């Protein structure tokens, strides 16, 4: 049983948007891959002559799961180009919101997008939840009791003896599967705390709500600072407080813990995955205007080469499009950027993508938490090394284990706990500001007629950047540059593959017709097409 | 997938950013996993299904042709210029994915205002041709239920799929086929900042100790006034919402809201 052939996953399931990956595989291994993102809304086309504060109530709808991060972006952008100040009051409300962000956000993807790729649901079924139990509890402080987990079983039972298994209809591990690896317990386990979940989410996002209005979509950002005077208030933070506490509390207590007893399980997927070079922005500025004032900095790291980061060097940027559905072959960097769509059909002209092909210094860059944790690492953050150096121990794994879907994985567990702690100081200088009679949020601003701005976020899953060119006080051009364009864009016109692409190359693939390898390095990256293509 | 008991569910993503499915992931009381467990078979979602690729096709074929019938729950635009080529799944145009599972359905539930109305990707100068459920698909006899927002609230898709599961039949809906018992009502008539619009008593920025004191927000470009939705009422998240947070509603419920309320800031 070892194929010869291709093999097309159209749609990719368990992302944001419409993705088809295609491979081709000899003898059991994907020796070839394409990266095709197939919806295109054009954002930057329909954001051309409008005002530029209206630009983040648009591009805010590139994407509703990493809602929030493009508001942020563009107000970021706009406040740049108008070379406005905003408060410190508003930098931490910002912050806030988006501290909160990664931490539904990862939550979600682990159990909700991803864990399906590893845990056998149905399995569940046969376990002995006395067994399980002392498993979860021996990982976890936390106790879970066999009663706890019967009651999983019994409502799952219930359910999957409807005949009407929904969203578990033709799963890859239905009737058993190869590379799904887990024993019952552990897939109890892990079903438990996937719809545990389903629940903890809800109060994850509500922290977002307490001072951003909602969750999807959030309405408190303005040029020159926050709207929510609100915010200020003792309720209020009381309130985000306690539901940032239990959902930190989660992190530490149920994720973590599943993401190292899957990991362990899965350690072959150490070998599987890797990528080559890697850019992230830096993230929880204490100065709107530099990058080296946040919390998580800013690099660049090529092949590997984490002894010698390179700063970012903003102009370093172009956006390839010769493999892609827009006109022509030339690259442009954002402020010079163009999106002038021309569909060819799957490899019509060698083009397969709405992605555009961000390069830097002409190589394609994997971005997000990975990346962002490999960086700060490098830069001697020290609690990003605590973590990782933690679990690292804890997985019996050195260092070069990180370099795969595995270490990717783990890159995204490491960096929801250091944001889930990082959000309490944030939160406490919040207060002490607040305390020193600092009650200003929002800061006066002009329209320049003319002016270029670029804001950048290192969203969850990584390099965000928004660029303007004001004309006559309009939005002459607006480009956005996500990190799944970086990711999961195609080709650039050095043929070179993308970090999905190239990751794919070695993987293998034990039954064609239920690839769930090629789905694990995919769901490794949190892929979002909405963001990619916009 | 789904046969007998709980009613079929196929959620189709058309045009869209995935912000009206995060909503219905903040359902409470019930809860999502009431709802997919006890509630509804939610039986093909691209978000959250295990399946991917052919499985998932073949998932999705397995709901719409069931004999028990199936509700489809649509979320975003339908890409129409170029015959459809600008969104496709599984190598085929979400136009022509729509135009032969919709009519099937026993209902539709447009979800959100690009499903609904065309939203963001039909804003000016609309290159992919999107619209609206109702628009694109008229010429198939498709009416669905149109629940706006960008994304809406919740309360109002668990609403209406209790009422049409119980009762057989749509709630009365508006002229723009939306409920009018969560879309009867502007935002603006529900407004705790209602007195101070009487009043004349407008923040002038938000910078300002008017906008402090939470004055009205119109002068700052409020769509309150011309805006149908239940969120003064509702909330969003058990929470907040835009103008208690101190920002202008930006009428995200009206069709055509990207071209007919811009500059946001300006009334
Ligand atoms: S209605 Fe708004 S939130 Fe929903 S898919 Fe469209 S852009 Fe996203
Ligand atoms: S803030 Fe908006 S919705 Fe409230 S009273 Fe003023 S105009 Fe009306
Ligand atoms: S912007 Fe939308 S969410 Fe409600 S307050 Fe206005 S209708
Ligand atoms: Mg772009």
């Amino acid at each position: 049983s070892s194929y010869s052939g291709p093999i097309v996953v159209d749609p990719v399931t368990r992302i944001e948007g419409h993705l088809r990956i295609e491979v081709e595989v000899e003898n059991g291994k994907v020796k070839n891959a394409y990266s095709s993102s197939t919806l295109f809304r054009g954002l930057e086309i329909i954001l051309k002559g409008r005002d530029p504060r209206d630009a983040q109530h648009f591009t805010q709808r590139t994407c509703g799961v990493c809602t929030y991060t493009h508001a942020l972006a563009s107000t970021r952008c706009v406040d740049n180009a108008v070379g406005v100040h905003i408060p410190k009051n508003a930098t931490y409300i910002r912050n806030l919101v988006l501290g909160a962000q990664y931490l539904h956000d990862h939550i979600v993807h682990f159990y909700h997008l991803h864990a399906l790729d590893f845990v056998d649901v149905t399995a569940a079924l046969k376990a002995d939840p006395a067994k399980a139990a002392k498993v979860a509890s021996s990982i976890s402080p936390r106790k879970t009791t066999a009663a706890d987990l019967k009651a999983v079983q019994d409502k799952l039972k219930t359910f999957v003896e409807t005949g009407q298994l929904g969203p578990f209809t033709n799963a890859y591990f239905l009737g058993g599967h190869p590379a799904y690896y887990l024993d019952p317990e552990t897939n109890l386990i892990a079903t438990a705390h996937y719809l545990e979940a389903l629940r903890l989410q809800v109060k994850a996002a509500r922290a977002m709500a307490v001072f951003g209005a909602k969750n999807p979509h959030t309405q408190f950002t303005v040029v020159g600072g926050v709207t929510c005077y609100d915010a200020l208030t003792p309720q209020r933070i009381a309130e985000f407080e306690a539901l940032w506490k239990e959902t930190k509390a989660f992190v530490d207590e149920v994720y973590i813990p599943d993401l190292l007893v899957v990991a362990a399980a899965y350690k072959d997927w150490t070998q599987y995955g890797g990528t080559d070079n890697f850019i992230t922005f830096g993230e929880f500025p204490k100065d709107e205007y530099d990058l080296n004032s946040r919390f998580f900095k800013p690099g660049v790291v090529f092949k590997r080469d984490f002894k010698n980061i390179k700063p970012f060097d903003k102009m370093q940027i172009e956006e390839h499009v010769r493999h892609s559905w827009y006109e022509g072959a030339e690259a442009r960097h954002p402020w010079k950027g163009q999106t002038q769509p021309k569909y060819t059909d799957l490899h019509g002209d060698d083009r397969y993508s709405w992605m555009k092909a961000p390069r830097y210094m002409g190589e394609p860059m994997e971005t997000g938490p990975l990346a962002q944790v490999l960086i700060a690492y490098s830069q001697g953050h020290p609690k990003v090394k605590a973590v990782t150096d933690a679990v690292l121990a804890k997985l019996g794994v050195g260092p070069e284990a990180l370099f795969s879907t595995l270490g990717r994985t783990a890159a995204r567990g490491i960096e929801t706990a250091v944001i889930a702690e990082y959000v309490g100081v944030m939160l406490q200088e919040y207060k002490d500001n607040i305390a020193k009679g600092d009650n200003v949020i929002c800061a006066p601003w002009e329209m320049p007629k003319q002016a270029e701005g670029v804001g950048f976020v290192n969203a969850p899953r990584g390099g965000l950047s928004h660029w303007i060119r004001i004309e006559d006080g309009k939005i002459g051009n607006f480009q956005l540059v996500v990190p799944s364009t970086w990711t999961l864009g195609p080709r650039c016109d050095k043929n070179k593959l993308s970090p999905v692409e190239a990751s794919l190359i070695g993987t293998p693939v034990a039954d064609a017709k239920r690839p769930v390898e090629i789905l694990r390095t995919v769901h490794s990256f949190d892929p979002c097409i909405a963001c990619g293509v916009h | 997938l789904m046969g007998p008991r709980r009613p079929s569910v196929v959620y189709l993503h058309n045009a869209e950013c995935t912000g009206c499915s995060e909503s219905v992931l903040r359902a409470f009381e019930p809860y999502i996993d009431t709802l997919i467990l006890d509630t509804l078979s939610l039986d093909y979602h691209e978000t959250i299904m295990a399946a991917a690729g052919d499985a998932a096709e073949a998932a999705l074929e397995q709901a719409v042709n069931s004999p028990h019938g199936f509700i489809a729950v649509v979320e975003g635009g339908i890409p129409t210029a170029a015959n459809g080529i600008y969104g496709k799944v599984a190598n085929h145009t979400m136009l022509d994915i729509c135009s032969r599972i919709l009519p099937k359905a026993q209902a539709v539930i447009a979800y959100g205002t690009c499903a609904t109305f065309g939203g963001v990707q039909a804003a000016k100068p609309n290159p992919t041709g999107a619209k609206g459920v109702n628009d694109a698909l008229k010429h198939l006899g498709v009416k669905a239920i149109n629940i706006a927002g960008c994304p809406p609230n919740p309360y109002n898709l668990v609403g209406t799929i209790v009422y049409y599961l119980k009762n057989k039949a749509a709630p009365e809906l508006d002229s723009l086929n939306r409920p009018t018992m969560f879309f009867g009502q502007t935002v603006h008539e529900q407004c705790p900042r209602l007195p101070h619009f009487d009043a004349g008593e407008f923040a002038p920025s938000f910078e300002s100790e008017e906008a402090r004191k939470g004055w009205c927000l119109y002068e700052l470009g409020c769509k309150g006034p011309v805006t149908m939705n239940n969120c003064p009422k509702i909330k969003f998240n058990q929470t907040n919402w835009p103008v208690d947070a101190g920002h202008p509603c930006i009428g995200c419920s009206e069709p055509d809201f990207w071209d007919a309320m811009t500059p946001f800031y300006q009334n």
